[PDB]
């Protein structure tokens, strides 16, 4: 498959940024968080960005920290996500599916063996947080064997040798970071900026989506305006499960209406 | 790309968000530099010197191993300034701090004592610091608390995930990922990415240095074993390394072995764990089955840490040092027997190294054999903790 | 009938029972021929090196005095084993009991720090040791008593009297007046019948001795004055007794002034007591309008004494030494600065010279002067004191 | 006066050995401590050692410790002391009286001064239990201008030199410590002995007084068989004071009972 290069393709046929929202699997519950996944599909997310619980998410502010945190509370394993995971794919056969990891569990019982169950579900790219391209290569080796794509992070300072790396070696997407610093809706990033979405298609990179501290209409709509191919919201999202917690169906009704509002400003 | 190799074999590495590498290829470059300016160099050895009291003494201990063919002596490193060798590094990671031009310091602790090394550098030094610590660990360690904000530092609890060191260490990159152009991270141990477990190492190595000089002054031949207790690996690197290329001299680390390795509640990772990727760097690790990393326990604060540095992996994996545990009732037994027959009283950490030693001693008590025990800390601190047991004994 | 002069002007004297004026005449033999002996200088000065980790560093203090004309070096005898400079004169005294054929010791301890510096001097040298201690000592030095039974030390509670400090140097006479056949009386600090005042400052007095070598190395001068807290005695007069031919360097003495001179709540007696006949000598002292030993008083536990060794009275009175007081409130402010802008947490007792020292910068900020503050402890013991007058504040 | 000289003189006519009682003035309060002593001189008390109480009394066991307590419980100070003893000496004319005293309560206001306030209110030897005969030449000199025995204590393990000096130098009596250590009943001496006895004779002592751990009949006997001319006991004597604090009426009767059985033993 390649879901990433049909869903560029499809966008800019019209024109279109993609709005890509990431939540934790299993926040707030199994149940629920498959429920808050068809509610974001159904909104009109163009890809998903999905986190596997993990103890120690050390790029990723408190928002998100909780997301893990609640998760866990509900028992939520690896394994279990996988199975999330596969029942997601069942249901929506193109959506791009990406996962936000951490080294661990990723190297745990094996890289391949971990690339390998991402492709049976039916997973199109993984972001290994904590490995730099420095540290990459295993990671993207795997994953190609396995016909994922690797997403590699471009931060804003980006010198030119870093531009090249992750050009040659991502698939799928180039992570675009707005700003230094972790995960949250409470710090609002840059500023793309022009110049790294310039270079990162001079070297043929994968298209752009830019992330961090995204949480309004009209980050999304300047983000493509910049020349990114969309943009990814995560603290925005989860802010809005963590609020309606005792409020499951108003929960689905607050994801919907901010999905549906982020992603019209993705449009031409 | 970097200047020194980030692995000790397979163990080691920079894994961090691509973010933090600009710092840790800033800090790597600033330390390379530093080691070859003897302007740093002499202003390094005027600190230890003349503000934290090295070298410290090599005490020869006869009343304790009266009786056998065991001679031991007691590298002294609870005699430094602050009452731990955690002093040493945290002099040299300040003075790169302020060569790079920083004039903020992040750390964290678990315990207290990496804390309070940081905040009186930071004192004496002049920069702000701020420490992160685990919210269960600011509640059990109130004194150390109030030392590093009597010093001047800014203690932030870290609430997220176990509330305790792994917790804390999470925290300190999260904020250094934002904040490294102005901050630089005074990490507490030989562990984490590089080049954080090669200086770690290289601002330790003194004791080893000392302890060479001291042992061939008074009995004119090498240790044949120097032995040293193992949480995140910075006493015993720092011990070692002086000693590596002596191929006759054993080396030996002590990891807490807690309440017995068969329970599971130990913190002896090396011998024990599964190597993982946490915390910068591949090593062996406390995990569960999944990959989640776990809690460790030991008796002494100081000690509980689930992983080890990546320079005792490796020297493990080639056979250059053999690693063993002490449980917390061998560690009581021994400061027990060092306050009572040498009148020092050791930290619980340090109780751990005495502890192998004396088992060495007592196993083979015919053998002749020169030991070189690293006394890293005293243990003042711990006396409340001895007391609330043999009080329920 | 004497070897030395049991007097230092009219002060001092052997004013104990008939009984014990041949347990004094024989410890003052036995000293007079251990300090002719090489071999016992020899012990002596091993000990100090290589367990208790002397020379002590001397500290440039920079950041205290930023922006006035003071240069001001710490003695860090808080650096010393144990964390106070009693432990120099217990290994002698120690070494002076075993050459005398004694195996058992006596102390009296308030604070405790006497108490623990006797209990490890006796565990390392092979002396069965007890301690007095006031009854009201005891409750309040919980960690003190816990590190002498830990060493192995007996610690008899004394109800007698005041239950506190001077009862137990009445209950420790009345024990050696009927067992000095087999027990040496380890007296604390420079004060008592003769000969202690001499043994303590001779066995104190290598931290001047190193102070004048240091200063000499590092400014090409001696100081010009030397400050130091004066409870008993021996730390002052340990720093003083090499600069006290050198007649261009003042001698500046630091007794509490508590609450305030005014409110008669103080330790103070060598400026504001009257010279009476307790504990052996003749000294100025803390009495009552009858001549009944009286309660002193000061924040710091350690520096609580009703006396003053007589050679301090003797150096007062021929003007060679000044003394001055310092306030609880006055001693807690050097504290924490010198926690805050140097990284050393000091003893409160240490408190009250660094606070004297900073006053004399403070007020004459324009003034040169390159003074020697000797900081005879570290402060940990401390940290809860001051947290819980900072937490009222 | 020389009340002492008298005593010993009648004493030896009668081939008697004296009975010396000690007790702390005002213990256990001014009125009951007068009746006390009353009561020691009706039962047969040759000579007082007087205590006046000092908040120090370094050669003194718990008993004697507990003496000083409740006198100053009862708030008795040293000018009061000096009241009692000129009321004592104004009932009784000839018992010699002699102070155990601890060296700042003679040195406080000055040493001369104290000798003339003893002489003034008619006392006959004062013990400075702190000052050995080494430190002693400015009290005992005082002493003797004011017509006060000084008086010095010999060890049992005196050596000549010292014997020398407690001969030429004291008056009165001349102490005969029983052992080392402290003062207690719980706790007997020897063994006078024999050789001391001896010497202070052949060197023209004051008549010796054996002192310590004395707490029954034989023990009077004995010092007096030995050559001593007499017996001091203190612990025996406040032991019986402090068994009856609640009940001054049989404090007295056993006080009666006690000295009179000591006295006996005295007698040829
Ligand atoms: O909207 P925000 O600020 O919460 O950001 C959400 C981002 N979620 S994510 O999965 O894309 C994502 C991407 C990269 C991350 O770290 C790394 F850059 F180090 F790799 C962490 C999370
Ligand atoms: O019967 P005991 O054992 O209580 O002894 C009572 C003695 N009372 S006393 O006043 O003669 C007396 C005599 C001498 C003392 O000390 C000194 F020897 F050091 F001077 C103390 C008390
Ligand atoms: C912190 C500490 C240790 C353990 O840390 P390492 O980095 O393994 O040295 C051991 N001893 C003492 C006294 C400590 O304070
Ligand atoms: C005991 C003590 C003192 C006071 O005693 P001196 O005999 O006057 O020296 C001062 N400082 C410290 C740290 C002490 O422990
Ligand atoms: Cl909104
Ligand atoms: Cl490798
Ligand atoms: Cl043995
Ligand atoms: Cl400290
Ligand atoms: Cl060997
Ligand atoms: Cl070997
Ligand atoms: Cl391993
Ligand atoms: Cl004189
Ligand atoms: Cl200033
Ligand atoms: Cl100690
Ligand atoms: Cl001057
Ligand atoms: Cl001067
Ligand atoms: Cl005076
Ligand atoms: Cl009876
Ligand atoms: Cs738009
Ligand atoms: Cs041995
Ligand atoms: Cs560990
Ligand atoms: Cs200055
Ligand atoms: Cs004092
Ligand atoms: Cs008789």
């Amino acid at each position: 498959m390649e879901r990433y290069e049909n869903l560029f393709a499809q966008l800019n046929d019209r024109r279109e940024g993609a709005f890509v929202p990431f939540v934790t699997l299993g926040d707030p519950g199994i149940e629920q968080s498959l429920k808050i996944i068809d509610t974001l599909i159904d909104a009109g997310a163009d890809a998903l960005e999905l986190g596997v619980p993990f103890s120690d998410p050390l790029a990723d502010g408190p928002t998100i920290q909780n997301a893990n945190l609640r998760a866990f509370a509900a028992g939520v394993t690896p394994a279990q996500c996988f199975e999330m995971l596969a029942l997601i794919r069942e249901k929506h056969p193109t959506i791009p599916i990406g996962l936000l990891m951490y080294a661990n569990l990723v190297f745990n019982n094996g890289i391949d063996a971990f690339y390998a169950r991402c492709e049976q579900v039916g997973v199109d790219s993984v972001l290994v947080a904590d490995v730099p391209v420095e540290e990459s290569a295993p990671f993207r080796q795997a994953a190609l064997r396995h016909n994922i794509a690797p997403i590699f992070i471009c931060p804003p300072n980006a010198d030119d040798d870093l531009l090249r790396q992750v050009a040659s070696y991502g698939r799928g997407y180039t992570y675009l970071l707005s700003r230094s610093g972790v995960t949250g809706a409470e710090n609002r990033g840059a500023l793309p900026l022009h110049h790294l979405i310039e270079k990162l298609k001079e070297y043929h990179a994968a298209p752009a989506l830019q992330g961090f501290g995204i949480s309004s209409p009209e980050q999304v709509s300047a983000a493509v305006r910049a020349g990114a191919a969309g943009a990814i919201s995560g603290s925005a999202i989860v802010k809005i499960i963590e609020k309606n917690l005792a409020s499951p169906k108003q929960m689905l009704a607050e994801l919907r209406s901010f999905v549906s509002a982020m992603k019209a400003a993705s449009r031409a | 790309t970097t200047l020194l190799n980030p692995y000790f074999g397979e163990f080691g590495g920079m894994y961090v968000p691509q973010i933090l590498m600009p710092a840790l290829n800033q800090l790597e470059e600033a330390f390379v530099s530093a080691q070859k300016d003897p302007e740093f160099q002499a202003q390094f050895a005027d600190l230890l010197k003349n503000y934290a009291g090295r070298p410290t003494a090599l005490t020869k201990c006869q009343n304790i191993t009266a009786g056998t063919r065991t001679t031991l002596y007691l590298k002294r490193e609870d005699l430094l300034h602050g009452g731990a060798h955690k002093t040493n590094q945290v002099l040299g990671q300040a003075l790169l701090a302020k060569r790079m031009g920083k004039s903020e310091i992040i750390a964290e602790t678990g315990a207290g004592q990496h804390g309070v090394a940081s905040a009186l550098a930071s004192a004496l030094l002049g920069l702000k610091c701020r420490i992160y610590m685990g919210a269960k660990d600011v509640e059990r360690q109130s004194p150390n608390v109030f030392r590093m904000r009597l010093m001047g530092a800014e203690v932030i609890p870290v609430h997220s995930g176990s509330a305790t060191l792994k917790d804390a260490c999470n925290e300190a990159l999260r904020d250094w990922s934002g904040s490294y152009e102005t901050a630089h991270y005074m990490l507490g141990t030989a562990a984490g990415p590089h080049p954080y477990p090669t200086i770690v190492r290289e601002f330790q190595r003194m004791i080893g240095e000392e302890t060479k000089a001291q042992i061939l002054d008074k009995e004119g031949r090498l240790p044949d074993a120097v032995i040293a207790c193992v949480g995140g690996g910075s006493n015993a690197i720092g011990m070692f390394a002086d000693f590596i290329n002596d191929t006759s001299v054993g080396l030996i680390g002590v990891e807490p072995g807690g309440h017995g390795i068969e329970t599971g509640e130990h913190g002896a990772p090396l011998k024990h764990g599964r190597v993982g990727i946490y915390f910068g760097m591949k090593a062996p690790m406390m995990q569960t089955a999944d990959g989640q990393i776990e809690e460790s326990y030991s008796i002494s604060a100081g000690l509980d840490f689930p992983s080890v540095g990546p320079q005792h992996a490796y020297l493990n994996s080639i056979g250059r040092a053999d690693y063993v545990s002490i449980t917390d009732d061998e560690a009581l037994e021994a400061f027990k027997t060092l306050c009572r027959h040498e009148g020092i009283i050791p930290a619980l950490e340090s109780s751990h190294a005495l502890a192998h030693a004396l088992k060495m001693m007592r196993e083979q008590p015919e053998k002749e054999q020169l030991l070189v025990v690293n006394l890293s800390g005293r243990g003042d601190k711990d006396i409340f903790t001895v007391h609330d047991i043999l009080k329920a004994r």
